[PDB]
């Protein structure tokens, strides 16, 4: 089987079944097979918010470089929220945001519901069964097509790779203490001087 | 080297009455030297077993990272403050900050406190997981050689080479423990780097000694 | 370091004040007696001490507050960033391995005679050699806790213990 | 059945003072009439001053 | 009146009935227990409630047990 | 029984260093310990529409009301 | 003397002993090493 380390022995628990098995538990986190479904939800949840957090955060950098709006950083909005407001695609007249505690607070007002649903596996107040949803289909399957080993795979793959990227942007934004692109933009110009190791 | 009852031995030829009873060559690195008795309990053998390979893969490792940076900062030009062992630490103090490699993107810490806290809770987690023998990373196959995750390449499947190198790693860990002692009353003593004392008694083999020091006292 | 509205004692003039009052009280006390008698004598010793003492506490680091008395800090952060952390922070350790000590010494004594035939005898009248022996044995307590914690030992199991209608 | 004279069982009568605790067999009955047969002995004297007590088989962990 | 009730972890030793100043207990006979006699409560508007049969009982939660009720000249052990 | 003996810088006088802390996160700059509505720069502070803030600081900054008093040992 | 060692064993004895010489530890501690805060 694939693995993670060239030969390396996969654990009795991770056997294949589940789309992503590299057979990577190191601290056995996966020995309790109730833990196990809840965590492959996690595994794919945490990438999709991943990836949409990627696209998200570059969005402001591709949309201020192509000319379409002046978009604030992805770790200056809530500042700019807070002093002054958040204008949608620069538009004042658009949505004109000036409150994080009102922004948080609708956060959680439209997000609780949304995500007692999903974990209940319906639009009801009780889980139907003791299964996690993670592939609803239906109307979040408007193009019909899904569900196959391979795409889930792909999913997987892709949400993991966000993830790490994810990562990336945070510390990044901390150490250059500039935008993202800006930093493949510094690395593309002069890459031996224009890293992490070289001080 | 070796097991059973005709092993190499701490007094070598002449070990004839200067082996205990209770030492019958089971354990690694048993050269039948125990003079004050301590191990005539068995369960206090136990334990000594697993403190002496405690205090021994403690030592290796200490003794590798007290000399590293400043073989690191004298061979390559890694401009670490203060590169000698019992100077680091100091570091962290006043408003310096601990960065890795010299390098201030790399771990940039300056709260000393947060630093040890962070220690002792992930030490109380794992040391309590040594303990019991059971955790996160598995049951132990024996208290002090667990196996598993800890031996990712398979070095135990063998139980001839197994045995052998417990031997060794017994042996390298004798050294390692006198090193660091050395390591401790050489700083107290001379005031100098390690590197820096090794140095000056390869330049003279002669008064550069500790019979330099001992006329002091 | 002046933090949380507070001066350094040593650099501080109500300290100076307090360390005055002091040595002025003494020196009244002194004019009663004959400069070379012995009550002189043992003003002289006190008022010494007492010089010494505040000069002891000025360069320590000590903080002072209005009042001009020294105040502790006792947030464990603050005590080790600013250079305070003798006045709390050790002493936790120390007063945590003494009652370690103290603790383990006793309840080692407790499960020793706990197998004897008449064990209530030996709580009355103490087996010396026996509490002594434990008393120095004891100076490594935290072995005998960490392996009683991880083994279970340190634990009764409820079943065992008695307890009320619940 | 009856516990063994000399053999020793854990009192699981809730309003006792020696629940959860053991003691020592001295006698069992071996009338049905009587209600607790069973004579224990405890190291430990309950609030009264005693230290047996009579018990039924149903009281008794053996 | 007060009120008495005897229970059966009674082991028919007396100490009770003996303890009682006002002769409210007697031993009547039964089968429960190798004694072969049990206490019994008959006069207990004669109790006056002091519990020393309470504290005469060697079983393990007392096999006597009096509960305190309405007073009376009789129980308020009055003289007047 | 150190005021008795005449030392009273001997006392044991601990800082109410988290009740402090608190009271500085209110706006009491009193401590000097510059966080959440002491500090200048904060979110807390800078929130836009807070508008109650001004009237707050000069209330818990006035020694005649017993809005926070100050506090020590 | 036969049962006088029995005696001093006694938890009275034995604790006027304890105490007694840890509180004079404690007093010549702070003879030697005063005022510490
Ligand atoms: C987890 C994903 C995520 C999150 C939390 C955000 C959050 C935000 N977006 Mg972003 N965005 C995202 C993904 C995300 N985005 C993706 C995937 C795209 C490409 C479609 C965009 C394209 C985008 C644009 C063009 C703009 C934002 C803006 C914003 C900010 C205001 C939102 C608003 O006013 O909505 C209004 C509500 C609805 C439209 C419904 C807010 C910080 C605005 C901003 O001020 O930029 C910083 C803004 O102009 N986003
Ligand atoms: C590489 C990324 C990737 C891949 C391969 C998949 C693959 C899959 N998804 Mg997943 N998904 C993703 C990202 C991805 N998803 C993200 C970011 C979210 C959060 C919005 C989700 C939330 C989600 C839900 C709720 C569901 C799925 C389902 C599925 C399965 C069927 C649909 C499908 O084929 O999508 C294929 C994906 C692509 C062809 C990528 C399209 C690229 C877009 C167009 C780029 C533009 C994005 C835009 C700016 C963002 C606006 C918001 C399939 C396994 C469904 C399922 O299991 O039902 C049977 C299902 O119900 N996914
Ligand atoms: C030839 C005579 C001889 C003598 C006098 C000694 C003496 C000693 N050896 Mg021994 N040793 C010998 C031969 C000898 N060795 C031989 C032939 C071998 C096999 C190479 C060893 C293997 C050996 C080991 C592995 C160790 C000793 C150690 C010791 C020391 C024990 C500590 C002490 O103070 O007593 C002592 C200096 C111990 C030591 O170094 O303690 C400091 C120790 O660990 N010896
Ligand atoms: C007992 C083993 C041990 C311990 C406690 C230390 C402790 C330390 N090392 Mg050392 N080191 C060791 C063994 C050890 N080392 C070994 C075996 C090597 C060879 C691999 C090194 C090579 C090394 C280098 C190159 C550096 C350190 C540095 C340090 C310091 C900062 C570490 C840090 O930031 O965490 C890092 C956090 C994670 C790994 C997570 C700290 C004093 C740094 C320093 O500044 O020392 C003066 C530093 O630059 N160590
Ligand atoms: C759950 C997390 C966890 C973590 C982070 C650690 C981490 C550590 N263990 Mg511990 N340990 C654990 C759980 C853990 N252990 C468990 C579950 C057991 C089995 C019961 C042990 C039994 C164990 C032993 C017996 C020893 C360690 C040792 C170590 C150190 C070196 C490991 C090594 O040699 O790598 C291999 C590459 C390292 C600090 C060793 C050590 O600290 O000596 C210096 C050591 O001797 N571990
Ligand atoms: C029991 C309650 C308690 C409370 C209310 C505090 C409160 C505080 N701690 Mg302390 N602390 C405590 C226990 C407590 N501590 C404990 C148990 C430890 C582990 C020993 C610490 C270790 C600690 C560190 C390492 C730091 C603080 C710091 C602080 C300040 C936090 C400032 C901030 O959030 O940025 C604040 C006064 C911070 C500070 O400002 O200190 C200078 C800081 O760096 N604390
Ligand atoms: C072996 C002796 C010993 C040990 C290990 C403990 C341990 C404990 N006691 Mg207990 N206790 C003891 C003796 C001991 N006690 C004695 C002698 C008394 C009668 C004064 C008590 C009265 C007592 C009360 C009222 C309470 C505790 C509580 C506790 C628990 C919390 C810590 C504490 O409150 O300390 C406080 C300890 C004391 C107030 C007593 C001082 C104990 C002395 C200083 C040490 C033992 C002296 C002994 C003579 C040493 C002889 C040893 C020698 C022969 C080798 C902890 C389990 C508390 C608890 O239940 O926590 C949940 C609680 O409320 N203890
Ligand atoms: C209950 C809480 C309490 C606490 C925390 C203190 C704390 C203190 N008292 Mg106070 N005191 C108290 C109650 C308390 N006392 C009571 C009830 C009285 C009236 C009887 C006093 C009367 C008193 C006087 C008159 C004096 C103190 C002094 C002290 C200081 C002790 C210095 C010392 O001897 O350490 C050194 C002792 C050790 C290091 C113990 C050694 C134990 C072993 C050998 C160490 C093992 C570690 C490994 C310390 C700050 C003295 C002082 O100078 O304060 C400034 C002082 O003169 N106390
Ligand atoms: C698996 C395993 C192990 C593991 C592991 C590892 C490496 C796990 C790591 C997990 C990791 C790395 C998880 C990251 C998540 C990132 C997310 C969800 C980001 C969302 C981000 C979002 C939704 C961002 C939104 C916004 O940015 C937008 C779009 C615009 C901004 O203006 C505003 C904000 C910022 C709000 C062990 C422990 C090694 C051993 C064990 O045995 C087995
Ligand atoms: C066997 C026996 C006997 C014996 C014996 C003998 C000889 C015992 C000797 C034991 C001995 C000598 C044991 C030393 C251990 C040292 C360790 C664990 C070092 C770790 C070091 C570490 C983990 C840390 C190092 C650093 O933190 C430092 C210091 C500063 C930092 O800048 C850098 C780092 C973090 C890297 C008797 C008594 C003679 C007779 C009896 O009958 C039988
Ligand atoms: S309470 Fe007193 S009077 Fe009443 S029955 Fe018991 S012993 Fe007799
Ligand atoms: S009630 Fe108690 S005291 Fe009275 S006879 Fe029965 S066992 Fe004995």
């Amino acid at each position: 089987r694939p693995t993670w380390f060239p030969g390396a022995e996969a654990p009795a628990w991770l056997t294949g079944e589940f789309p992503g098995d590299r057979g990577f538990d190191p601290c056995g986190l996966a020995r309790d097979p109730v833990d196990f479904a809840k965590f492959r939800d996690s595994e794919v949840f945490h990438g999709r918010w991943a990836m949409l957090g990627l696209v998200g955060c570059l969005v402001p950098e591709v949309f201020g470089n192509l000319g379409i709006a002046q978009l604030p950083a992805w770790y200056d909005a809530a500042t700019v929220a807070n002093t002054s407001n958040l204008d949608y695609l620069g538009n004042p007249n658009l949505v004109h945001a000036s409150n994080v505690s009102f922004i948080a607070l609708s956060t959680l007002l439209l997000m609780g519901p949304v995500e007692a649903w999903r974990w209940n596996g319906a639009l009801a107040s009780e889980a139907k069964s003791a299964e996690r949803t993670t592939y609803p289909g239906g109307p979040f399957d408007p193009l019909k097509l899904g569900a196959s080993p391979e795409l889930k795979l792909k999913e997987i793959k892709n949400g993991r790779l966000a993830m790490v990227g994810m990562f990336g942007f945070w510390a990044q934004s901390y150490v250059t203490g500039e935008g993202p692109l800006a930093n493949l933009a510094a690395h593309l110009a002069d890459p031996a001087h224009n890293n992490l190791l070289n001080t | 080297k070796w097991y059973g009852p005709n092993r190499p031995k701490w007094l070598g030829p002449l070990s004839g009455g200067a082996v205990p009873e209770y030492l019958k060559g089971e354990y690694a690195g048993d050269y039948g030297f125990d003079t004050a008795g301590l191990a005539a309990d068995p369960k206090l053998f136990q334990r000594y077993r697993d403190a002496e390979l405690q205090n021994g893969r403690w030592a290796m490792l200490g003794v590798l990272g007290c000399l590293a940076p400043e073989v690191l900062s004298n061979v390559f030009g890694v401009p670490y403050p203060e590169p000698v062992w019992f100077k680091t630490g100091a570091t962290i103090l006043n408003g310096g900050s601990i960065d890795y490699l010299a390098n201030p993107k790399l771990i940039h810490a300056s709260n000393l406190l947060l630093t040890l806290v962070l220690e002792l809770v992930f030490f109380f987690a794992a040391e309590t997981w040594r303990e019991a023998g059971e955790g996160p990373l598995g049951k132990a196959q024996d208290k002090s050689y667990p196996g598993g995750v800890f031996d990712p390449l398979g070095l135990s499947k063998d139980p001839a080479a197994f045995a052998e190198a417990k031997v060794k790693e017994v042996k390298n860990g004798r050294l390692a423990m006198l090193a660091m002692l050395g390591l401790f009353v050489q700083a107290g003593v001379t005031g100098q780097s390690p590197l820096e004392n090794l140095s000056a008694h390869l330049a003279n083999p002669g008064v550069n000694f500790w019979t330099s020091y001992a006329p002091t006292l | 370091e002046a933090i949380l509205g507070l001066t350094p004692c040593a650099e501080s003039a109500k300290f100076q004040k307090v360390l005055t009052k002091e040595v002025k009280a003494l020196e009244k006390r002194e004019k009663l007696y004959e400069p070379g008698s012995a009550p002189f004598q043992a003003l002289e010793a006190t008022k010494a001490k007492t010089q010494a003492r505040f000069a002891k506490y000025a360069e320590s680091g000590l903080l002072c507050g209005a009042d001009g008395l020294p105040h502790l800090i006792s947030d464990p952060g603050l005590a080790v960033k600013y250079g305070h952390a003798g006045e709390t922070l050790i002493p936790t350790i120390g007063f945590l391995y003494v009652a370690g000590y103290i603790g383990t010494a006793g309840r080692t004594y407790l499960q020793e005679i706990s197998t004897r035939q008449k064990p209530t005898q030996s709580e009355i009248i103490i087996d010396v050699p026996l509490a002594t022996s434990i008393a120095f044995k004891s100076w490594d307590w935290p072995n005998k806790a960490v392996k009683e914690l991880a083994s279970g030992t340190l634990l009764e199991d409820a079943k065992n213990v008695p307890v009320s209608r619940r | 059945a009856g516990p063994a004279r000399g053999s020793t069982v854990k009192v699981t009568r809730p309003e006792s003072y020696w629940y959860n605790q053991y003691g020592k067999v001295i006698s069992v009955d071996e009338s049905g009439a009587i209600r607790y047969p069973v004579v224990v002995r405890f190291e430990k004297e309950n609030y009264q001053g005693v230290t047996t007590n009579n018990f039924a088989l149903d009281e008794l962990e053996y | 009146s007060h009120s008495v009730k005897i229970y059966n972890t009674c082991i028919g030793c007396t100490q009770c009935v003996r303890a009682c100043p006002t002769d409210v207990l007697e031993m009547v006979p039964w089968d429960g227990c190798k004694a072969g006699q049990i206490a019994s409560s008959p006069r207990t508007e004669d109790c006056v409630g002091c519990k020393r049969c309470e504290s005469a009982c060697p079983t393990d939660f007392l096999s006597v047990r009096v509960y305190l009720g309405s007073e009376t000249s009789r129980s308020m052990g009055l003289a007047y | 029984v150190m005021q008795a003996f005449g030392t009273p810088e001997k006392q044991i006088l601990i800082e109410p260093v988290f009740a402090q802390w608190i009271q500085s996160a209110h706006g009491k700059n009193i401590y000097e310990l510059n966080i959440l509505l002491s500090s200048d720069s904060s979110n807390a502070f800078s929130a836009s529409q807070a508008i109650w803030l001004p009237g707050w600081l000069n209330g818990i900054n006035d020694k005649s009301t017993s809005l926070f008093l100050q506090i020590g040992p | 003397m036969k049962y006088f060692t029995t005696y001093l064993s006694t938890a009275p004895v034995v604790a006027v002993l304890w105490f007694t010489l840890t509180a004079s530890l404690l007093i010549e501690i702070n003879r030697f090493f005063p005022d510490i805060l």
